[PDB]
């Protein structure tokens, strides 16, 4: 009962921290950005490739913290801070400033919330023009080794919403991720070695258990 | 207590008491019309794709860690199913392969075969790519090594993590049979098509790809036959593509 | 209108909780599901799967095929041992890294039956008698193949099967207080005249259908 | 009374959430609905109207009437090709702005099947014969009329129709990997004495009824 | 019709092959396994059987 598939699956995780700013002289840290993969995060990596195949939807809550930077100025009088967080389906226009016309288009779906309040979430459905995902692709991209296109799911980005000439502050977004109504095919060997980058299965040969001392070898019974 | 198989204009011999494995319990079949009814009507074959092709022989030696091949591309040079591959943009098929071995009562073996699906493999550096030549020579096999590879480009092919980074002895978990030469030296395995898609290119995605390894090795003694013969035999199965007109 | 009141617990996010979400793509139909071969529903389908285990997990042979391979030797050695070892799934070098022992390693508690099958792999004109042998957990291993024939044995001719079974019936989890497995050379293995002198036998282990786990945790191999 | 507990969540403004809200003028009753001609259910209303293709998008006339007329020239050029193109709508610059076009741009997953009109805008004196040919995805484009012949095709006498129509069954979307269509010059034009010389061919695109788009996203023009 | 006779402890294995009228003798084992043929264990079969249907002369 336990070891149903919803019920190993089905949890939630941490997979994702960043630091933005409302004010800054890189203007690529005024915002936060993820892609939506399961590859990078190497405990639920392993239990996901236990199966060739594997559909489900998602639910993506966010944790966020705010701070006055140490720089100098004190004494201020501010209201809550208010936040967006956009997500953008495979085939958006990406931003690449915070004053970007695509934080504004129509189809990209957005939430906007305020501090105080609960912390917000979002859920996603299977998105993918094929039945199904995978975990593994022996083929080319077109070209990649290894990488399929059908497997794009989106990107998150946040930013603040203030007006004209804000206040320095300093945010922090965790994003908490979970699978849900999970459907599992063709299942495979456990990873054995360890994991050498997020995008490719390659690894360093390793030993295939322990030593004892003797093929004889029992310990004393208590 | 022979049975002789006829498929086309080939003809096999083979014995009445073999085992066959199923892949998953399921047959080859045609996707059956209407996951796509209104423009995309596909078209089979059936002409000499139902035909056993036979490719080379391999040689067991003492020392041999092992064989594999890939599906599709073994056969893009077979007759009419290759002549397929290029007429065609998409297409899908199932597959019947035997395995047999001739050895004698005074020679002792085993032999682990399996069909593993989406066999991705690791490339012999770590911040590196796999090639293409490295991954099939078409119907000529590939090599497993008995110790780590080197070099660039090429499937790191120490025999005990199969390329692809777990433990040898877990690979049970796919379809597999063993063939140990005390009792038998045969074996048959019917795979169905799997994809996450119904159609696919058949030239740049390996759908499966098979595997020989040797788990005790090849001993005889005073003047037998030093080598052993393994021939592999394939018959695609409900075969089907893209309509043209 | 309708009167109300918060009770504690309210405007928190539980990691496990389990509520209804609202969706960010409401107006996008999915792709229908398709019939792929080999789907699971649970993992105990995974761990009723024979694998090969490693019994010769010596040093100087870890990292070849050979670490698979119990050896018999040629000659007139009718009392000696063959192999032993604790039967304790999970915990044991021998059975840890098999696709029982990755499954149970998921797991804080667990409990049922096992299935040891024995393959001899040597040539068909060879012939000769093993003595397999059980002690419960709580008892010492045999020092001798005497006191091993005086408890719960199998005495198996291998010119006669090529492949023994046993089912193990106490399993559980936490000098080890567990059940073990010898092997002894009854009689010796005899040849013909132009066959190979020495052989290997063969173990796979499995899971039967009445095998229970709880507690989900991580796993302490990556 | 009524003892209440509040979930995670509580508080929250989620940009796609679907709630009753509270009317700012209650006393107010609205104007009834007139019956217009007129009236639109779903987009896909749109896409299924025929546009006219701007195939000859060429340098030096992408801002005049002529990027729409395909040239027909006179005398006798029986092998010669007269226009080809990949069929990609949404990607490719001659159907990008087309009425078919311009919708799949608001979506970031489409598939169908696509209709193609051809007419013949010359004299009523004129005759001849072109040939019309079709190559699936992933196939190369014809390089002759001969090899065009060997494929799907189909011979088009302008003296006794005035217009052809083809459908096209495989339509997706992401050195294409697209199907291609392509003209040729069976025969060449023949006119009596007094007629004019040269002539043009115009193409109409329309989308059959089986046409599905998903994941709205923003679109790339403005 | 094919009869092995060895001693009844060798083992191994034959490809048999068939080429119809107008196609030429494969060279390779590879493209004899690419066309009609039979897998042949003697440690199994000491004989094997083949039907030619089409025959004729000059």
């Amino acid at each position: 009962s336990e070891s149903s598939i919803e019920n190993f699956l089905c949890r939630s995780a941490c997979v994702y921290m960043g630091e933005y700013h409302t004010t800054n002289t890189d203007t690529s840290k005024l915002f936060a950005s993820w892609t939506i993969n399961a590859r990078r995060m190497v405990q639920m990596r392993r239990k996901l490739e236990l199966f060739t195949y594997v559909r489900f939807d998602m639910e993506v809550t966010f944790v966020i913290t705010s701070k006055q930077d140490q720089g100098t100025q004190l004494g201020q009088d501010m209201p809550p801070l208010t936040h967006q967080i956009m997500y953008i389906p495979p085939g958006g226009p990406i931003p690449k400033s915070v004053t970007d016309y695509t934080w504004q288009t129509s189809t990209n779906p957005s939430i906007f919330w305020t501090e105080g309040n609960a912390p917000p979430r979002m859920s996603i459905p299977f998105i993918s023009i094929g039945n199904a995902y995978s975990n593994f692709y022996d083929g080319w991209s077109h070209g990649v080794y290894g990488y399929n296109t059908l497997n794009h799911m989106g990107q998150i980005y946040v930013r603040h919403v203030n007006g004209s000439s804000p206040l320095p502050m300093t945010s922090t977004v965790r994003m908490y991720f979970k699978p849900k109504h999970v459907k599992v095919w063709v299942p495979r060997p456990p990873r054995l070695c360890q994991y050498k980058n997020a995008s490719t299965v390659n690894f360093t040969p390793t030993n295939i258990t322990e030593k004892r001392q003797s093929i004889n070898y029992i310990p004393e019974t208590v | 207590r022979v049975r002789s198989i006829t498929l086309g204009n080939s003809t096999i011999t083979t014995q009445e008491s073999a085992n066959v494995v199923v892949a998953y319990g399921r047959w080859p079949e045609y996707l059956k019309d209407n996951e796509a009814t209104a423009e995309d009507q596909p078209t089979q074959p059936d002409v000499a794709t139902c035909r056993f092709y036979t490719l080379e022989s391999v040689t067991w030696e003492r020392d041999s860690p092992g064989w594999w091949w890939k599906f599709p591309d073994a056969l893009k040079d077979m007759g009419l199913f290759g002549q397929n591959m290029y007429y065609h943009y998409l297409g899908r098929a199932g597959y019947t392969i035997h395995v047999q071995c001739n050895a004698s009562k005074f020679h002792q073996g085993c032999l682990m075969v399996v069909c593993v699906p989406e066999a991705e493999m690791g490339c012999s550096q770590v911040d590196g790519t796999v090639n293409e030549h490295s991954l099939s020579e078409g119907e000529t096999a590939k090599k497993f090594a008995s110790t780590s590879t080197n070099g660039t480009n090429t499937v790191q092919s120490i025999v005990t993590n199969a390329g692809m980074g777990v433990g040898v002895g877990n690979l049970t978990i796919f379809p597999h049979q063993w063939i140990n030469l005390r009792t038998n030296n045969c074996a048959t395995i019917v795979m169905p098509y799997i994809n996450n898609v119904p159609m696919d290119n058949m030239f740049r995605h390996h759908n499966f790809t098979l595997m020989i390894i040797p788990f005790v090795p090849l001993d005889y003694s005073s003047d037998s036959s030093t080598y052993v013969p393994i021939t592999v035999t394939v018959a695609p199965m409900c075969a089907e593509y893209n309509g043209l007109r | 209108g309708l009167p109300v009141m918060n009770t504690p617990g309210s405007n928190q996010f539980l990691t496990s909780d389990d509520f209804q979400s609202p969706s960010a793509m409401p107006q996008f139909d999915v792709t229908p599901e398709l019939n792929i071969p080999g789907e699971v529903q649970n993992l105990m389908e995974i761990a009723e799967v024979d694998s090969v285990v490693p019994v010769n997990n010596v040093e100087g042979k870890l990292d070849t095929m050979e670490i698979y391979r119990i050896p018999v030797q040629s000659g007139n050695h009718q009392s000696s041992q063959v192999f032993g070892f604790q039967v304790q799934p999970g915990l044991d070098n021998v059975f840890k890294h098999t696709l029982l022992g990755e499954i149970l390693n998921y797991y804080a508690h667990w409990s049922g039956s096992i299935k040891l099958t024995f393959v001899f792999c040597g040539s068909a004109m060879a012939t000769g008698k093993f003595l397999l042998a059980y002690a419960p957990p709580g008892a010492n291993a045999p020092k001798s193949r005497k006191d091993a024939m005086l408890g719960t044995h199998i005495i198996w001719d291998v010119g006669l099967q090529s492949s023994c079974v046993l089912c193990i019936p106490w399993i559980s989890q936490t000098y080890t207080s567990a059940g073990n497995v010898t092997c002894w050379y009854q009689t010796g293995i005899v040849v013909p005249a132009g066959t190979p002198t020495s052989c290997s036998i063969m173990c796979f282990v499995s899971a039967c259908n009445d095998f229970s786990v709880r507690l989900l945790k991580d796993t302490p191999f990556i």
